């Protein structure tokens, strides 16, 4: 459908800011109601800035906040608080950052990226994944054994 | 896979009872679809 | 009967002819053979004649 | 072996304990027999509030118990009643071809 | 029938259950042969046939559907009963002659 | 293992193997993979009352003529972190009964924990209009078929519904909407017909055609004062005017504001008393609930039962001895340490 | 050469749905060609 | 065609409107033109 692929590389594990745990949750918020959604990605932190997560990002064409259509923050153990957001055009031209000079602050965040990708490589974890495994791995193994 | 396939024949036999020629000529339905399906089921059980 | 039973009134006697065991067996038979052969399956009750 | 109707009691846990006793809630006392002692109770109201819903689900435990007159217990029989709630804010799921 | 005992009780003792609607099923009725062939004859025949084919633990777990010497555990709880077929607990002659 | 790999293994199960035989078996496997890779979902049905739990059944379409409809299942309990884990899905399964819907109007439903397929089917007739000519008429019939235990499909049940479809005001080449849901208390298969509108809120005002299906597959038509409650409770699950890139939805099982079972008989846990002399066992609760706002009024009647039996060994036989000669209320001395 | 020949039967079954008697008598089509083709396919798979 | 070499069940299309739009005598087939098209993958067909 309509939406964006965006990637948020995350900052290094400083337990000064990230709390005691390297565990975090990126979150989704502000669609379909004024409430809170839940984990479009969950991962862990590292001493290298290793967390770089390319995420698809769903969009109703008419968001309730029309000023800036979509919001994401990043939660973890210590601080989990509310930030500011992105915005997509209604055009097929994809989303930018919600531009004043950083509405959205980057406390553990680093940058915002890809505008231009339409299709994604196929998933070996989705619904049809068993058929992909039986095609690519189990078939030459069984032929070779026989 | 022989499956009690006589049920699948009896599906067709039950599905073909209704008259299909409409208008002036009324009727035209088979009547012996049932016993024919029971016959082909009796054959298919022996083959199984 | 209304609730699904059938019986023959043999004078003063009522004797049951069918049962609703296959109706209420379906729920027990969902998850495996172990549930089918339980004592709990054996205590499924049948309505009043 | 004597069994008082006073020491045959129920607690139910739906937010709080609503402790019930057979002496006021049995309509007719069953006869003294070692085989079966069937206690039929009355209409017992449960207030639907004070039920927390995690995953839109709640549970109501009933605790059957019995106490002999010396102070020993005859055994307990704890049950469990789930309560599931339908929300309104979620729309149905669409398929988007 | 209530005056103070219209019906006398010369060898009678008491009168009881008001509240039961359904009864447990009968292994002596019309369909009883099918119940026996389901519950007893089927695991016996499976277990005998698996025993003759030298496949052992599957024969053992098929015999345990009938007579477990170690007792049965259902959802964490060990059950009281020791035989799994109910008319084996309660002897019921379903053939008179 | 799927049957695809099965017929591949059967294709290569011999002694004299040449490479080109393996190639041809691989091409046959590739065609069988092509057939199920192009599957399209017609409609679906959700199991539980709310979307977070329970299962979901899909109905597959191929890109062929007379169709070999497929179905698969998926769980919502194994959902975590924005994606179903791949074990939450299931394999496609084939449906064997001859199905020929109209405008692909078919929904699955779980009635009494058994998968049922229900669909609409259309036969053309011809009445005699004759002042001069012979007119052409359609009549609509309803089918209902269910799976067996081993995986085979029953012969479908006929229902004549031309009266109710004629009651709805329908143009040609537009299928009426179909709504179909299960219902736990008062087990009865709900079904409602409706003209397709553009807006969900239009269906609060649309008059309804539908009936009930009991355990005997007998019908009973809806009185509209009874159907008003169902329409006011489930108006959000209806479908819009479904062209391509339009809105088709799924169905939950039907319930109002609370969903409560009626009776419990199986124990969740029980326990012996002290000295293993007796126990409380065999109780049951019937539940009557009344639904009103900001509360809930549950009315139960627990029926307690006390028995007197010992644990196997010395305790059962001492229970029998104390059962026979003594009466209830007496005092007894029992002996634990009994050795030879 | 058994080929999934049930596709070749279903070709005929799909090809025989239309009414062929035209004019006054309208209709006359078989309705159970589909289930009959599924039946003969279920037989031919077992033979294969 | 399929991969192994078998043929699918054909797809029906009703074109009596467009053939009736062309002004044709009896016992003369209309011409048929049919070509592929790479950019904007779409099977061209023209009657004449």
């Amino acid at each position: 459908g309509i939406g964006a692929y965006i990637e948020l590389i995350l900052d290094k594990y400083n337990p000064d800011i990230h709390g005691t745990n390297k565990s975090f949750k990126i979150i989704y918020g502000d669609i379909f109601k004024a409430g809170d959604h839940f984990p479009i990605y969950q991962g862990a932190l590292s001493d290298i800035t290793q967390t770089t997560v390319k995420l698809f990002l769903p969009r109703v064409d008419n968001a309730y906040g029309n000023k800036n259509n979509l919001y994401v923050y990043a939660a973890y153990q210590k601080v989990e608080t509310n930030f500011i957001r992105f915005v997509k055009e209604d055009n097929n031209k994809p989303a930018t950052f919600d531009t004043t000079y950083k509405n959205g602050t980057f406390p553990g965040l680093a940058s915002a990226r890809v505008i231009q990708t339409v299709s994604e490589p196929m998933d070996f974890s989705g619904a049809n994944s068993l058929y992909f495994w039986e095609l690519f791995y189990y078939t030459p193994m069984m032929v070779a054994q026989r | 896979i022989t499956s009690g396939l006589k049920g699948l024949h009896m599906a067709a036999a039950a599905l073909e009872m209704v008259p299909n020629i409409y208008g002036f000529a009324v009727g035209g339905t088979r009547y012996g679809a049932i016993a024919n399906a029971i016959a082909i089921g009796g054959g298919i059980a022996a083959e199984g | 009967d209304e609730n699904g039973a059938q019986y023959m009134q043999w004078g003063a006697y009522r004797i049951r002819l069918n049962t609703l065991f296959a109706r209420q067996l379906v729920e027990r038979a969902n998850t495996g053979i172990d549930t089918i052969l339980s004592m709990e399956t054996q205590n499924i009750q049948e309505p009043m004649m | 072996t004597a069994i008082s109707s006073e020491k045959v009691q129920i607690t139910i846990k739906a937010g709080k304990e609503y402790s019930l006793t057979a002496n006021k809630d049995v309509s007719v006392q069953p006869s003294p027999s070692f085989e079966e002692m069937c206690y039929q109770f009355n209409a017992l109201e449960i207030d639907g509030s004070n039920l927390n819903f995690t995953n839109n689900s709640a549970s109501i435990d009933v605790t059957f118990t019995a106490l002999a007159d010396d102070g020993r217990k005859l055994g307990y029989e704890i049950f469990n009643i789930p309560v599931i709630q339908k929300v309104k804010t979620d729309n149905a799921l669409t398929l988007f071809h | 029938d209530t005056t103070y005992k219209n019906g006398t009780f010369p060898g009678l003792a008491s009168a009881r259950v008001i509240q039961t609607v359904s009864e447990p099923m009968d292994f002596s009725g019309a369909n009883s042969l099918y119940f026996w062939e389901l519950f007893y004859y089927t695991p016996m025949m499976v277990a005998q046939r698996l025993l003759h084919e030298q496949n052992f633990d599957e024969a053992n777990r098929w015999l345990k559907y009938v007579w477990s010497p170690s007792g049965y555990i259902v959802r964490g709880q060990i059950k009281n009963y020791h035989w799994n077929v109910r008319p084996l607990l309660e002897n019921t002659s379903w053939n008179s002659d | 293992q799927t049957k695809m790999m099965d017929t591949l293994l059967q294709s290569v199960s011999q002694s004299q193997l040449n490479a080109d035989t393996v190639e041809d078996a691989f091409k046959s496997y590739l065609t069988s993979f092509e057939q199920v890779a192009n599957l399209e979902v017609i409609s679906a049905y959700h199991d539980n009352v709310n979307n977070d739990q329970g299962l979901t059944y899909f109905i597959g379409n191929s890109k062929t003529e007379v169709n070999q409809y497929y179905w698969r299942s998926v769980d919502h309990s194994k959902f975590n972190d924005g994606k179903f884990a791949a074990n939450a899905w299931s394999e496609w399964h084939k449906i064997d009964c001859a199905i020929n819907p109209y405008q692909s109007t078919i929904r699955p439903v779980i009635y009494k924990s058994r998968l049922y397929l229900i669909w609409l089917e259309q036969k053309e007739t011809a009445k005699q209009k004759e002042d001069n000519k012979v007119t052409t008429d359609y009549h609509y019939e309803l089918k209902l078929a269910h799976i067996r235990y081993d995986g085979t499909w029953n012969v479908p049940i006929t229902f004549d519904v031309d009266e109710k479809i004629l009651a709805l005001e329908l143009t040609k080449s537009q299928a009426p909407g179909l709504y179909c849901a299960g219902y736990q208390g008062e087990d009865t298969l709900l079904i409602m017909f409706y003209r397709k509108k553009e807006k969900l809120d239009d269906y609060k005002t649309a008059p309804m055609q539908g009936f009930y299906i009991f355990s005997d597959m007998s019908s009973k038509d809806m009185t509209n004062e009874q159907c008003n409650s169902y329409r006011d409770n489930g108006y959000t699950h209806f479908d819009t005017n479904s062209d391509t890139n339009s809105v088709i939805r799924i169905n939950n099982r039907y319930a109002e504001d609370y969903e409560i079972p009626s009776l419990i008989n199986h124990s969740n846990s029980h326990d012996w008393g002290e000295y293993n002399l007796s126990q409380v066992y065999g109780g049951n609760i019937v539940i009557n609930y009344k639904v009103t706002s900001n509360d809930l009024k549950i009315y139960i009647s627990p029926k307690l039962r006390i028995i007197h039996d010992g644990k196997e060994g010395r305790e059962r036989i001492q229970s029998n001895l104390i059962k026979k000669y003594g009466k209830l209320g007496d005092k007894f001395i029992i002996y634990t340490s009994l050795g030879i």
